[PDB]
């Protein structure tokens, strides 16, 4: 049963969640000097800039080639206090977004940094012997 | 036994395409500004990488290739550009008067005119040499004034006097993910499949030679000489010919022109010819008339290999068309040449006393069918020569009604996009797909 | 040993799939509005957005870091009928490409769908316990 | 504890490989005809070019989603003599990129023929049965 993209936008957390393969797909797919050609031009550069930017976040993140990647950072109760049944059972990504606009900027700089920029150190005196 | 697919990434696979090639120049320092070059053309590498690949037979198609239209492109759009910001010759439009230069029983005249000056109110009458070619009679019962050829259908525009028409060698290439084959082939003919085929970035020095009948400058053919044609058969193909010998050809323009440079306004310069100092003498072109000849026969030669082991090959002048078509038509110092070759094609073929070629200078030109624009070429000052190295030519059949009993070939050039495909009949482009699959005896461990 | 650029394009595929770093690399590495300005722009946009469209497939495959990358598609019979001696041994890549090219479609169709569309829940659901 | 772009640009090479993620983030991130609209967009399509480029050479390498990267390419004494202490906790990576320039093309050509243009082929014959 597919929606289509964005099709559970409205959805709890957990409905959207089991369809981000959706979403992912419609992501990234005499003189030429006309305003659409500029306007095409600067519309592709711009779309592999979006997608790029994306991609780079998961690469630094250890999560490049999965959808859903758990990490070492843990859920400071500040951000939110709400219980999981009442954030994937009652709460959609779009107001879940909104409200934790004001944190994610402090848990990229965690999330990058806790882990993928630990883990890497750790991993290569692990294997150290 | 179990088979599954496998990608691989980086697989020697390329498909026929069509990209956006570049310009590249070797670094020439220098008097500069030439049109080709421009301001930047990328610089060529100091080493070149040939790679040659065994055992690949690549099919080519020299007459559907694609390098030919963006080139031919590239040199009109680079023409433009280097006559936009020089001096325009719209007010040079004024009725002539002009007379004859004391000879009795000429191709100049000597006008004088009204023209503008730095001031709009001040004007100047100014008397100026114009060749017959470039003037046109506006009475025609007929007194004795004239107007330029231009004025009554196109803008004309002034050459710089600081670019140059010299063509420099050009190397086309491509960009990132495509690459250029070239075929080695000795004995490669027009299309199909070529044994030897290597690979390039960028394509050798191509020298932009605007020629009409005869190929200037141009690649010699080794080994034999070679007759290329999409269609021999075809009257209205034109057949490429590539030598394998270069002829020697020197032109010079005898008459010693003057630079009059007289201002028509604020920043207008308008350069035409002063009185001639010395003799009048009409250009021409010395061949030697040994070696024409025999590379002349050594084309015959190979002309039977498609009409006929014995057949009789005629060369007469050219029949169709006016002013550039009929006449070898080229730059050579600045100023443009217009030689008859009537004494070139005059020979029938069955079973040190050099040609002279008499060749008439024009000054306002119509190149590459532009309606709209004509260019004037400043007076050069000074006497011109330049020796050229025609190696090739451009030819064309009568057709008709002949049992196959006689042979007519004429000299043309209704088109300036066989100069490009005399030097990238041997190029092609290509992109590279690098995404293969292929089916294995391996499957992705679970873990 | 190595020729060069597509040096391998005549070999066979045995010979020519040990060259695989070699066309990898060689993929993508007053006024500016001459006509070579904007060609040069022009073809720089084209040569990042011909890379980025085979890495996005090789992302919906599973095999994005990877150079030489199984997986679970088995292979049809109707696509070709020779052996591994007939195929690694006998053809190149280019008439090899040539022969699968009516089914280059239907393997890019199936290949996205059979496993990295599976797997990513089967991962999910084995590591949810 | 985080002091910014190039903080660690005078520090020793193993303080600086703790603050990869910092460099990472920032490294990426009528009518048009305007001066500086032409250099603008010259500078995005600069930018995403450089980043690829980088990316590229992580992917023949095999560390395309990591930070820290462990190979099978032993170490040439011609290319450095020091040992680690002499490296990491005395030098640092300006200094050390110095010494290494001349090599670094000749490390680079082992880095992607060694390993990964060996391991995935050992890969497929290992993963054959
Ligand atoms: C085919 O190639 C030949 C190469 O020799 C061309 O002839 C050469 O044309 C150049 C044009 O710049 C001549 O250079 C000029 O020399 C005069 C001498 O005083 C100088 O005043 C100019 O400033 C300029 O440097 C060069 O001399 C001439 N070659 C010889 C031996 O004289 C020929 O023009 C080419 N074909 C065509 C159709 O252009
Ligand atoms: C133009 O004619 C000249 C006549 O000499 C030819 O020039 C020589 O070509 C050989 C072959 O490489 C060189 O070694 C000489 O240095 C050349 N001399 C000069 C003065 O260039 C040349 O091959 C002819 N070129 C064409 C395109 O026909
Ligand atoms: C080609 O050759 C013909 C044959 O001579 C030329 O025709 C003559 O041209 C002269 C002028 O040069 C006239 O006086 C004659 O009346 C023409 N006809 C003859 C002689 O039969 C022709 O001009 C040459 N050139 C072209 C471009 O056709
Ligand atoms: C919309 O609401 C209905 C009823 O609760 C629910 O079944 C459906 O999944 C919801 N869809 C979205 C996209 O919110
Ligand atoms: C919890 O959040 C506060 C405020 O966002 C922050 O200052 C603190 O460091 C966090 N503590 C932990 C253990 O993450
Ligand atoms: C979680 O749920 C309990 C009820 O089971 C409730 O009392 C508690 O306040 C909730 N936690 C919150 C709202 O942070
Ligand atoms: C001037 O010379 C040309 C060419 O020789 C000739 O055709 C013309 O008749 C001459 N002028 C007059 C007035 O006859
Ligand atoms: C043009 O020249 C004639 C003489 O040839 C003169 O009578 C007339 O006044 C001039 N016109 C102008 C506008 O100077
Ligand atoms: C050129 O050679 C190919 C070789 O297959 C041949 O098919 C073709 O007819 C030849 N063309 C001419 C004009 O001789
Ligand atoms: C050209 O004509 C002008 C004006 O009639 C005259 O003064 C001059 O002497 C002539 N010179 C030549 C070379 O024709
Ligand atoms: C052309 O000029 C060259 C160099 O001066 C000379 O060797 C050659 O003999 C000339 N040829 C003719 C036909 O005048
Ligand atoms: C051209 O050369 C051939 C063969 O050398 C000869 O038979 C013929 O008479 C020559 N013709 C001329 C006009 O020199
Ligand atoms: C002429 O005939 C000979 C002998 O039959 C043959 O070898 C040659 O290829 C033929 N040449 C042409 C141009 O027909
Ligand atoms: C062509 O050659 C013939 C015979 O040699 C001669 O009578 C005629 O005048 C020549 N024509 C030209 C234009 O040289
Ligand atoms: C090949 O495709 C046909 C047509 O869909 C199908 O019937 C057959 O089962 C397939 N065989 C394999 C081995 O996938
Ligand atoms: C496969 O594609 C080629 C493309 O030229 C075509 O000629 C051929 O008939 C096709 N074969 C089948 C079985 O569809
Ligand atoms: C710079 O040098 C000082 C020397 O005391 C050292 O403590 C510090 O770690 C170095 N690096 C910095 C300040 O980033
Ligand atoms: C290091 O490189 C030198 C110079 O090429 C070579 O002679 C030597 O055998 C190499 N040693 C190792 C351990 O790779
Ligand atoms: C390491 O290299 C330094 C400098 O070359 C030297 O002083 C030291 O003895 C070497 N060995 C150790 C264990 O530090
Ligand atoms: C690199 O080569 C240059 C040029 O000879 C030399 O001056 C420099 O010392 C070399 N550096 C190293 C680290 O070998």
């Amino acid at each position: 049963v597919f929606l289509g993209f964005l099709g559970a936008a409205g959805s709890t957390m957990g409905a959207a969640s089991m369809t981000l393969t959706v979403q992912a797909r419609n992501l990234l797919s005499l003189l030429k000097l006309t305003v659409w050609g500029i306007k095409q031009l600067q519309a592709r550069v711009l779309a592999v800039e979006r997608y790029l930017r994306d991609q780079q976040l998961l690469g630094i993140w250890g999560c490049s080639g999965k959808l859903i990647c758990c990490t070492n950072v843990p859920w400071n109760s500040s951000w939110s206090n709400r219980n999981l049944s009442e954030i994937w059972d009652n709460m959609t990504w779009l107001q879940w977004d909104k409200e934790i606009s004001n944190y994610t900027q402090i848990i990229y700089g965690l999330l990058e940094e806790s882990q993928n920029q630990q883990e890497k150190n750790e991993q290569d005196l692990l294997a150290l012997d | 036994e179990n088979l599954w697919v496998t990608v691989y990434y980086g697989v020697p696979v390329w498909k026929d395409a069509e990209t956006t090639l570049f310009c590249a120049s070797d670094a020439k320092a220098y008097k500069k500004h030439n049109v080709w070059a421009t301001h930047a053309c990328v610089p060529t590498d100091p080493n070149p990488q040939e790679i040659h690949l065994e055992n690949v037979t690549e099919e080519f198609n020299m007459w559907k290739n694609n390098m030919v239209e963006q080139m031919h492109t590239d040199i009109i759009s680079l023409w433009d550009q280097s006559l936009k910001p020089c001096v325009k010759l719209t007010p040079l439009c004024v009725t002539l008067q002009c007379t004859n230069v004391n000879i009795t029983d000429g191709e100049l005249k000597n006008c004088s005119f009204n023209m503008t000056t730095e001031l709009r109110d001040k004007r100047q009458k100014v008397h100026a040499l114009f060749y017959k070619l470039d003037i046109v009679p506006i009475n025609e019962n007929q007194n004795t004034s004239y107007r330029l050829i231009n004025c009554n259908t196109a803008a004309i525009t002034q050459a710089c006097p600081k670019v140059s028409f010299e063509p420099i060698p050009i190397h086309y290439c491509a960009p990132a993910g495509f690459a250029i084959l070239k075929c080695k082939d000795k004995k490669f003919n027009g299309t199909g499949p070529c044994p030897s085929v290597s690979t390039v970035q960028c394509t050798h020095g191509i020298k932009p030679v605007v020629s009409t009948q005869l190929l200037l400058n141009g690649s010699l053919a080794e080994e034999e000489v070679m007759i290329r044609s999409e269609d021999i058969r075809d009257n209205a193909k034109n057949i490429l010919v590539q030598f394998n010998t270069p002829v020697q050809i020197n032109c010079t323009r005898p008459n010693n022109n003057t630079r009059k440079s007289i201002r028509i306004g604020p920043g207008q310069w308008f350069y035409a010819t002063g009185d001639i100092i010395g003799d009048i003498r009409q250009a021409h072109c010395n061949v030697s008339k040994a070696t024409w000849n025999e590379t002349l026969g050594k084309v015959v030669k190979q002309l039977r290999k498609h009409f006929g082991n014995n057949t009789i090959i005629r060369f007469a002048n050219s029949s169709g068309g006016d002013l550039e078509v009929t006449t070898h038509s080229f730059n050579c110092g600045g100023e443009f040449f217009y030689c008859d070759t009537s004494g070139l094609f005059n020979s029938t073929w069955i079973s040190n006393d050099s040609i002279t070629l008499p060749c008439r200078i024009k000054q306002i030109i119509n190149m590459w069918q532009r309606i709209g624009q004509a260019m004037y070429a400043p007076p050069i000052q000074g006497v011109i020569r330049c020796v050229s190295n025609i190696t090739g030519l451009i030819l064309t059949r009568d057709g008709g009604s002949t049992d196959s009993t006689t042979e007519t070939f004429r000299p043309s050039g209704g088109d300036m996009r066989d100069n490009w495909r005399s030097e990238l009949y041997k190029y092609k482009v290509v992109k590279i797909e690098p995404l293969g699959v292929a089916p294995t005896r391996c499957k992705r461990r679970v873990v």
